[PDB]
């Protein structure tokens, strides 16, 4: 029922306000966020945990409207990764 | 060629062909103003309120087809730009908005602009200033256009650095499959009752949209943003559809078996209740923004492209059918439909009898705007300037000022109401000091009015907080701003003469506050449920 999106974005402060604000503004459900800079690179990854809705490709179209988003993919990792990750904190 | 940041900004603006720039100076933007004093190419118009600066930039932009630029300082200058920029966003207009900011070493202008811009910038060092501006002007004008906000710290403006800036031009339009164009041509050729549904996105393709409408003999309806895409009297013109559209065509659309949607976005105010809007109609939808395809109605053929390029590849494949029986049906439904001195409609008609097709028409927001949309014979693209998406009161007068500046030859008539005109009343000064050819046609109902109609028709306790006493003299005010005034009280002779002679003018007309914009679709209703 859930998917991970991998976003490749330009790393500046703050593309994350752009992306987070997009998700709030349009009432997209998000149930886990992880952002990490890509090493030796001017880019960062944003991973989102979304629902595999009828709404999902509209979600992607919206996200691809952001200038700083260089790419957005459906990421093949299991969606129960996110929750399990909490264990390391 | 070595520049200070401010001098580079001005030089870049020159090389994009900007001849006019409008704003208001303040501390954090004073360096650019210094550089701007030296330009032999760019004149600067001093607004009286940064919202006014932005809407004047908007009037330029809505008439040229190119980005227009407005400028303000940090803090209240930036915050005052907000409404103008958000209005630019929802109606898809190319604006570049430049704001000074405190030295990099306050108000979060970047943060505030995030949700109301097509993109925005905070220039943190001067080495980014070339790319920033070149990309801003690309972003503002490509695909679906919009405002870009560039915030530039004062210490970046007064820095110096070393570089030749070209004219940024539009990104290339998307590609689209020939199978798609074939499938649409087949659906149009095989449709019993098609309608062509035009929106604000077809605005730079009047030739091919007309060619298509007439070849296939399509009944064509327009949104508020598409008025003039066919001349008002055109025999295929269903006029405008929707909340206050024309009843006959609201019923006619429900008879359609296929609708061809070019440059429209199925806004509720044109469509009504989505699921009850043309249920028996297959849909073709061509839009430059992927995110609009399937956002509200799911199309059977969806093309993400520029309308011109599609219609170029589509018109030679569309057969030329008389569609005789469908036209008899259109006419039969029209023979059951309402129809229209110093009346509100009569005033619109009288003002139109004063000018050419060469006029530019601007409006504020409310009943006077819907009345004007209904009755004025708008017959040219980029002749009709209204705020539709955001629906901003106060858009009209500064938009007309911009239109005047961008076309000094033409006449700009601005249909306004008593409530909206006060929102940017200060720009009256801006109109007279530049001696611009803008004629405000004020329908003064001594009421808000669109609210007056919504409360009286739909809320149980009726009109509240929507009326004025009538102890405001608008002629006195417009005269004190330096405009000629008129109060119909030969009336026409005074009208034609006040329009004929140059300079900015205010023309005032009393209208009963009980008058209505009909038909109306109650909010949340189907388009077949009209009052
Ligand atoms: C009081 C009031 C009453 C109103 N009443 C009505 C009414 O009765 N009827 C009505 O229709 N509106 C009405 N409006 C306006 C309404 O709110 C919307 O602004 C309008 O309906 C939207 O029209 P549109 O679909 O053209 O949108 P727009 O925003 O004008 O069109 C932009 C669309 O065109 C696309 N586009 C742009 N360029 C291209 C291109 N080259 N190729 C392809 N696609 C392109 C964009 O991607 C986008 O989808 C009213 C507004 C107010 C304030
Ligand atoms: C800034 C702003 N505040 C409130 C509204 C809501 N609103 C829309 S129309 C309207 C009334 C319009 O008043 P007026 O200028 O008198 O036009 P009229 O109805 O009389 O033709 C109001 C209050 C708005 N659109 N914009
Ligand atoms: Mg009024």
């Amino acid at each position: 029922d859930n998917v991970i999106l991998e976003l490749t974005v330009r790393n500046h402060p703050g593309v994350m306000t752009h992306v987070c604000g997009l998700f709030a503004r349009r009432a997209f459900n998000v149930e886990g966020i992880l952002c990490l800079p890509i090493q030796d690179s001017d880019k960062s990854h944003i991973w989102l945990l979304v629902n595999d809705d009828q709404r999902l490709e509209q979600m992607i179209s919206q996200i691809d409207k952001l200038e700083d988003v260089v790419k957005v993919q459906r990421n093949q990792s299991d969606p129960t990764m996110f929750n399990k990750i909490a264990v390391f904190f | 060629k070595r520049f200070t940041g401010a001098e580079f900004i001005v030089h870049f603006l020159e090389q994009q062909g900007i001849k006019i720039v409008t704003g208001i100076p303040g501390g954090s933007i004073l360096p650019v103003y210094d550089a701007l004093s030296q330009s032999t190419q760019i004149r600067h118009i001093l607004a009286r309120h940064e919202q006014g600066a932005g809407f004047i930039a908007q009037g330029m932009a809505r008439t040229d087809g190119k980005p227009a630029v407005c400028m303000a300082c940090s803090g209240p200058g930036a915050t005052n730009l907000v409404t103008a920029i958000a209005d630019a966003r929802l109606d898809s207009i190319p604006l570049i908005c430049i704001t000074g900011q405190v030295p990099a070493s306050e108000v979060d202008t970047y943060g505030i602009s995030i949700p109301i811009t097509k993109h925005n910038y905070l220039v943190r060092h001067i080495e980014e200033l070339p790319q920033v501006m070149s990309d801003a002007f690309r972003i503002a004008q490509s695909g679906r256009p919009g405002p870009v906000w560039i915030d530039i710290p004062k210490d970046v403006q007064t820095a110096v650095f070393e570089i030749q800036p070209a004219m940024a031009e539009k990104a290339a339009a998307p590609a689209f499959s020939e199978e798609s164009i074939r499938d649409a041509a087949a659906m149009i050729n095989a449709a019993k009752r098609p309608v062509l549904y035009l929106g604000g996105g077809v605005i730079n393709a009047p030739a091919r949209v007309r060619e298509l409408a007439e070849k296939a003999q399509l009944p064509t309806t327009m949104t508020l943003m598409a008025l003039g895409m066919l001349p008002k009297a055109h025999p295929l013109s269903l006029g405008m559809l929707g909340m206050h559209g024309v009843r006959s065509t609201n019923y006619i659309l429900q008879e359609a078996d296929l609708l061809i949607v070019l440059g429209a976005r199925f806004d509720d105010r044109a469509i009504g209740k989505t699921e009850q809007f043309c249920p028996n109609a297959k849909i073709i939808h061509v839009d430059i923004d992927r995110a609009e395809l399937g956002k509200i109605k799911q199309p059977h053929v969806a093309i993400q492209a520029d309308v011109d390029d599609v219609l170029a590849q589509l018109i030679p494949l569309v057969e030329a059918q008389p569609r005789a029986e469908w036209h008899q049906l259109v006419a039969d439904l029209q023979r059951e439909f309402p129809c229209p001195p110093l009346s509100h409609y009569g005033l619109i008609n009288a003002v139109a009898a004063c000018v050419d097709d060469n006029a530019i028409i601007t409006t504020d927001v409310g009943q006077h705007q819907m009345w004007t949309a209904q009755a004025y014979p708008l017959n040219r693209p980029r002749q009709w300037l209204t705020s539709g998406g955001l629906g901003t009161m106060g858009f009209g007068l500064p938009a007309a000022i911009g239109a005047a500046l961008a076309n000094p030859d033409r006449k700009v008539l601005c249909f306004s109401g008593d409530g909206s005109l006060m929102m940017n009343i200060q720009e009256m000064a801006t109109a007279s000091e530049n001696q611009l050819d803008v004629k405000i046609i004020l329908m003064n109902n001594e009421a808000l009015g669109l609210v007056h109609q919504q409360q009286s028709l739909f809320y149980e306790q009726g009109v509240f907080a929507a009326t004025y006493p009538g102890k405001i003299n608008f002629m006195q005010i417009a005269a004190g701003f330096g405009l000629e005034t008129c109060d119909l009280n030969d009336p026409q002779a005074s009208l034609q003469e006040i329009i004929n002679r140059p300079g900015p003018a205010l023309i005032h007309v009393r209208i009963d506050a009980e008058e209505k914009v009909y038909p109306m679709v109650p909010p949340g209703a189907a388009n077949t449920e009209m009052v």
